[PDB]
């Protein structure tokens, strides 16, 4: 959005000459500081100003603003005169006088909304579309609904905003969690800051593990007031006292107990039971807390308010055409290619409502055909979701060889608008590129919508006009429609059932789904059934969908995790989807809605229109919980560069931005810092990429110096983790690293009041060149499995450090401290065979890290999370991992790192080393033969067959990715991967040999 | 038999199937021992309105069929009962005949002596042909990447140059409105040194016009050469994948000369 603060240049030198044109047509040339405020400037220039001709024609100085040109290409007016004019982004050194118009705070405030989301918001105003127009204010009043829900009982609602309890989804810990608590309690300290110096004192306490924060607060009052014979009613009254006046806050960071949940739900404390851990609390002043929440406002904007005979789709009396023109822009080599044509078909999510068209092959150099392409499908059999899908393809012919055809350009469109009107009349739509690795003549996944960029294949259509709007019709007649087409059993029960088992993308027969058909009203027994029923409508006929209809406008609510598939490229129904929204409104706890968000928001791009159920669904608990606004942020501004998503994203972050408080002001701060990082990553990747590490190392550390970069590097809050605060950057601590793409180790101290309770300081790793939502993805499906794992009761401790992808392949990585490299660790030992590093040296360095007593938690640390992870990569193909792929914490935990780093390297069995036995089977010979490698396969074994029996949640998940764009969920067949691995297709028994053979073949025992 | 039969072809996965009727006329049709890998259980599948619609062959007392009336005493018996005609008989849903068979080792074009060079020769020539043609086509999406983002860069900053020009022509627009009435009037008073400093100054102000219409043009002359360039890109990607697809479908088919052996020791070696 910036390079630098001016065209082509990083930096303003400290005096530049900056043109300034007067309302009056006098040019002056006026030299100011690089860091010079506007108004500073403008009060130079009318003290400049009487030395040029005309100046009685000039106004007070009070009564002007600027007006300047950005490098995004924005007349913008500066009303915010404080800004630095290096912070402008200005395109060329001048500023335009002009009497000030329009709202001052509202122009000050979507500059800021455009500075966070990475484009101006008046190229939104610009936009012909009625449907973005109608966005636009048509969810402004889900921004009202989220604003005054929020500060309906202030201070404290709008404390739960900024920081929501982090909580579980549940208060009931499982079993092997409560064996931690003493006799089903938890021990906890409690601390408090004492004015004159902020010296500390501690209050230890042994408490029930599902008391209330205000139970713990009665009980520290309770505690201290021991001797201070205190009647019943005394002590009542001070505990209420301190009740009503105190909340809890986690030592070290922004997390805060304002709900009453038990104390055991809270995620910190959780935690804390199962590391076995000492949880810091420190006992903090209410109006202190509410004193850091300073009151936002939310006002309506200038296009919230004003603006300047059909028949029904079913009385359509004629099958489908539509008219193919000519095409433009066509990029082809006329000699090595034939021929082009225009392929179609009319699509239901993925699924053909009926056979392809194709235009008449032509000479690539005249693209003109002019063919009406009859469809075979009757007009009222329209699905409302259903699509046309074309592009243009080129073939090249040989006898010798068959002939190859190819698609150009594809492109999407919605037979029906967000109207309910059937489209009519010519059209013309820009074609986008085919994405690297697809074949297919046509991308039905793909979104709808013209590529807005120029100079790009052009296609030009036409419509049917049926001398009058047509529309979808009303609900009212679809019902009544079921009615006229409308006019138990044991063993065809079992079997029902039998098919609900099966994972979403098991082969379903016709005998099976027309099956389901027939039994359609018996389904609702068991509600699970629906995807698989959905799949069973024939969607090109009226009559079955509209009996459809009636099914899912009374099926019994499913629970989220089987929801979510309804959301996938394979529901595209409004009314199908509307229900699997609502089932998440109601079922899908913040907690697991912050989980699967990454899904959620790229579900959005299969959406058919702008406004939906699901986009005001996310939109909403956005504005209402801080946590997963922060995250759904960072989601869509992370794909603003992607123009097939930049304009629905870019709408929806304005929506955000413009309820999200004050908490845009920190956005900012966080965009600021990365876009400083970035343009100095970039120098050091263009410019000085042929220089040294070591003159680089100067750049960095000069360029890291500058007042301006440490003033937006210092005091901002982590994108990772908001609640984590960063401050003073420890520059001794910053370097880069060795990779070719050059990323920044870089180190914060933490400036919390008690940091040396938690970390006291904070390090993080940012890359600029790598794409990271491999790694999201991966780390984010490790942590689903290891959250399955706990519950059932495997305490398999895996390590799903913080990942973030920011932009196109630019993010962050949470730096694990005290951890190595399996290959590091190698190295510290010594050669034992004929040029080979000795196999113990893993073994005896985990017993220098941990002598004594502490041994056997660290070897038990060990075989649960390599158990862990052996079953995790397996399962999803990351197999073969090089020993400086894989880590291990002084602590004795194992985790891989880097695995986008492993799939690019591609674009099987699990890793089990000789090394890794050691460690498992505590240094013994034949270690593949004693009983800790026994239990250790018998850990591996339980781990398998559990993720196995969530392998439709996996599924889900990865289904829903397919429109991210990314080259690894491209189509289903990429997914059928993990239906090998988890062998779905076969028995419990059948996948666990599978796996135990598995794992025999890797260890050749 | 059944093990012979043109559309028989065994342990073949769902995915390969959909790689094979894909794009097909309605009728090509293609039988598997289903994926459940369970003896004597079988799944037909065949094209019909752009979709592959499978079907599941039972099995019972030794006779053959896909409805719970079972009949036939083989498959062979079974498929070609529907290759005379329709299936329309078992559901008027759909109506095509197994028209088009897709058979397993048909589409062979090995032509010559089958000498083992066949393979440990004409294998690795074509698969090395395959890997470098790969390589050309992923530098091209590289720089046809860069090449896209520098263009878009371009753009944006010839309409700041338009915003730019746009705001410095209404400068001299209005440096003629409210000056004329004032040299005409230092005109009469005989005040020439007024003159000259509105005039030195509007010289001042179109003087700096030309400058940045210069640099706006110099930058649209890149642009269009840079355009250029971007679409010869396109076409060049376009020309090399139908023919990276050609000799990709060689060098997997030249695996059926492998699959001579069964064994993979012939590719082993490479
Ligand atoms: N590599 C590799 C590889 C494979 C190999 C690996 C993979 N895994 C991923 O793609 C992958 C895994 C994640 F967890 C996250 C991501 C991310 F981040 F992109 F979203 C991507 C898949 C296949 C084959 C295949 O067919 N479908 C792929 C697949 C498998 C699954 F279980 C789940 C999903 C998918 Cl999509 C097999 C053998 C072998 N021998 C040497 N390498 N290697």
């Amino acid at each position: 959005p910036s390079s630098g603060e001016l065209w082509g240049i990083h930096l303003m030198p400290p005096r530049i000459l900056v043109e300034c044109l007067l309302p009056n047509g006098m040019i002056v040339t006026l030299e100011c500081l690089r860091e010079a405020t506007l108004i500073t400037i403008k009060h130079e220039l009318f003290k400049e100003a009487r030395k040029y001709p005309l100046h009685q024609l000039l106004q007070d100085e009070s009564s002007y603003i600027f007006v300047s040109v950005t490098q995004e290409a924005e007349r913008e007016e500066f009303f915010d005169e404080t800004r630095r004019l290096c912070d402008l982004r200005l395109f060329q050194p001048f500023l335009k006088v002009i009497e000030p118009v329009g709202n001052r705070e509202e122009k000050i405030l979507n500059r800021e909304i455009g500075f966070a989301i990475g484009m101006p918001v008046c190229e939104f105003d610009m936009v012909k579309d009625p449907e973005v127009q109608d966005f636009r204010r048509n969810i402004l009043n889900v921004c009202k609904e989220a604003v005054d829900l929020r500060d309906l009982n202030s201070p404290h609602s709008r404390a739960m905003y900024v920081y929501p309890p982090n909580v579980e989804s549940s208060p009931e810990l499982p079993k092997h969690i409560y064996n931690k608590l003493d006799k089903g309690q938890i021990i906890v300290v409690i601390w408090v800051i004492v004015s004159p110096n902020n010296d500390k004192q501690k209050y230890t306490l042994k408490i029930n593990h599902d008391c209330v924060p205000e139970q713990v607060i009665a009980e520290a009052i309770r505690k201290k007031t021991r001797s201070m014979l205190l009647s019943s009613e005394q002590l009542k009254l001070c505990v209420l006292e301190y009740q009503g006046k105190y909340i809890l806050k986690v030592c070290g960071c922004d997390e805060y107990f304002l709900e009453k949940y038990p104390l055991s739900q809270y995620k910190y404390i959780r935690s804390c039971i199962m590391l076995g851990r000492m949880p810091n609390l420190m006992l903090m002043a209410k109006e202190s807390l509410y004193s850091q929440l300073p009151m936002d406002c939310f006002t309506m904007p200038s296009y919230s308010r004003r603006i300047s005979s059909t028949k029904s789709l079913w009385v359509i009396n004629s099958a489908l055409r539509i008219k193919i023109l000519c095409a433009t822009y066509v990029n082809v080599n006329i000699r090595d290619i034939d021929k082009i044509y225009v392929r179609t078909g009319i699509y239901h999510g993925g699924e053909p409502l009926c056979d392809n068209v194709n235009t008449q092959r032509v000479p690539c150099s005249n693209p003109r055909w002019n063919e009406w392409l009859n469809y075979d499908i009757y007009i009222p059999d329209l699905p409302r979701a259903a699509r046309l899908c074309l592009s243009i393809c080129s073939v090249k012919g040989r006898k010798g060889a068959k002939e190859e055809h190819c698609p150009l350009a594809w492109g999407n469109i919605n037979l029906f608008d967000y109207t309910d009107t059937l489209v009519s009349g010519k059209m013309a739509l820009n074609l986008w590129p085919v994405p690297h690795g697809l074949e297919d003549l046509l991308n039905p996944i793909g979104v709808t919508g013209s590529n807005p960029n120029k100079e790009t294949p052009c296609l030009e259509l036409e419509f049917d006009w049926f001398s009058s709007v047509v529309k979808f019709p009303d609900m009212s007649v679809i019902e009544e429609h079921a009615n006229w087409s409308v006019s138990l059993r044991e063993n065809d029960k079992e079997q029902l059932k039998a098919i609900s088992t099966r994972d979403p993308l098991s082969e379903i027969t016709e005998q099976e789904k027309d099956f389901l058909w027939s039994h359609r009203h018996y389904c609702v027994t068991i509600p699970e059934i629906l995807p698989k029923l959905l799949l069973s409508v024939k969607w090109n006929s009226r009559d079955e969908v509209a009996q459809m209809y009636c099914l899912v406008k009374d099926w019994p609510p499913i629970k989220p995790e089987q929801a979510m598939e309804l959301l996938d490229c394979n529901y595209p129904d409004p009314m199908v989807r509307g229900f699997a929204v609502r089932c998440l409104e109601k079922y899908l706890t913040d907690d697991k809605l912050s989980q699967y968000l990454i899904q959620l928001v790229q579900v959005l791009k299969y959406e058919q229109y702008l406004d939906n159920l699901l986009v005001r669904f996310l939109l909403k608990k956005a504005l209402t919980n801080q946590r997963i606004g922060h995250f759904f942020f960072w989601h869509l501004k992370s794909e603003m560069h992607n123009k097939t998503v930049s304009q629905r994203f870019g709408l929806l972050l304005e929506s955000y931005c413009r309820a999200c408080g004050m908490y845009l002001k920190h956005l900012n701060r966080q965009v600021e810092a990365m876009e400083k990082l970035i343009n100095l990553t970039d120098i050091l990747k263009q410019e000085k990429k042929d220089e040294t590490q070591k003159v680089q190392m100067k750049f960095l550390v000069e360029q890291m110096r500058r007042p301006d970069f440490m003033d937006a590097l210092q005091g901002f809050l982590s994108p990772l983790n908001p609640a984590h605060q960063l401050g003073n950057l420890r520059l001794e601590e910053c370097r880069i690293m060795s990779s070719a793409k050059r990323p920044l180790w870089l180190n914060w101290e933490n400036p919390d009041i008690m940091s040396e309770l938690l970390f006291q300081n904070n390090e993080i790793i940012f890359k600029n060149g790598d794409d990271l939502r491999q790694d999201m993805l991966t780390l984010q499906i490790i942590r689903i499995m290891e959250n399955i794992w706990q519950n059932q009761g495997l305490d398999l401790r895996m390590l799903p450090y913080g990942c973030l992808s920011i932009g196109d392949c630019v993010g962050l990585i949470e730096v694990v401290r005290n951890s190595h490299t399996i290959m590091q660790i190698q190295c510290k030992g010594g050669l034992k065979g004929a040029l080979q590093f000795n196999s113990h040296t893993l073994h005896q360095w985990l017993k220098d890290k941990n002598k004594g007593e502490i041994y056997d938690a660290a070897i038990d640390l060990f075989t649960r999370s390599c158990a862990g992870y052996c079953v995790a990569t397996f399962i999803l193909g990351i197999g073969d991992r090089h020993n400086s792929n894989i880590m291990v914490k002084d602590d004795g935990q194992l985790f891989h790192i880097d695995f986008g780093h492993f799939l690019d390297h591609k674009k099987v069995p699990f890793v089990l080393t000789q090394d890794f036995l050691i460690v498992i089977s505590k240094g013994a010979q034949e270690c593949t033969k004693t009983r800790e490698f026994e239990r250790f396969q018998e850990m591996c074994y339980k781990a398998y067959l559990a993720i196995r029996q969530h392998a439709n949640l996996f599924i889900n998940l990865f289904s829903m990715m397919l429109g991210s764009g990314m080259p690894e969920l491209q189509s289903f067949d990429d997914i059928a991967y993990i239906r090998k691995t988890l062998a779905l297709d076969k028995t419990e028994q059948e996948a666990l040999e599978y796996f135990m053979k598995q794992m025999n073949d890797a260890h050749h025992g | 038999s059944l093990q012979d039969a043109e559309w028989y072809w065994g342990d073949i996965s769902r995915e390969e199937v959909n790689e094979k009727l894909r794009d097909t006329a309605d009728g090509t049709f293609l039988v598997r021992d289903a994926s459940t890998k369970m003896h004597g259980d079988y799944t037909l599948t065949l094209r019909k309105g752009g979709n592959n619609k499978l079907i599941k062959i039972f099995h019972r007392d030794g006779k053959y069929g896909f409805s719970d009336p079972l009949t036939f005493s083989s498959v062979v018996e079974l498929i070609n009962h529907y290759r005379n005609e329709s299936l329309a008989q078992y559901n008027p849903k759909l109506d095509v005949k197994l028209l088009y068979p897709v058979s397993k080792y048909q589409q062979d074009q090995v032509v010559k002596e089958d000498n083992i060079e066949a393979v440990g020769k004409k294998l690795h020539e074509y698969n090395t042909q395959f890997q470098e043609k790969s390589r050309e086509y992923d530098r091209l999406y590289e720089e046809y990447t860069r090449t896209s983002q520098e263009i878009q860069m371009k753009r944006t900053a010839i309409e700041a140059f338009n915003e730019t020009i746009k705001i410095f022509e209404e400068q001299c627009q209005t440096q003629e409105r409210y000056s004329k009435e004032y040299i005409e009037k230092f005109k009469r008073e005989g005040n020439e040194k007024e003159i000259q400093r509105i005039m030195h100054n509007y010289d001042k102000l179109k003087s700096r016009i030309s400058e940045i219409i210069d640099s706006r043009r110099r930058l649209e002359e890149d642009l269009k050469k840079q355009a250029a360039e971007y679409r010869e890109i396109d076409k060049r990607m376009n020309s090399i994948k139908p023919d990276l697809i050609q000799l990709r479908k060689t060098r997997d088919q030249y695996l059926m000369w492998l699959t001579q052996k069964g064994v993979r020791q012939k590719k082993l070696n490479e």
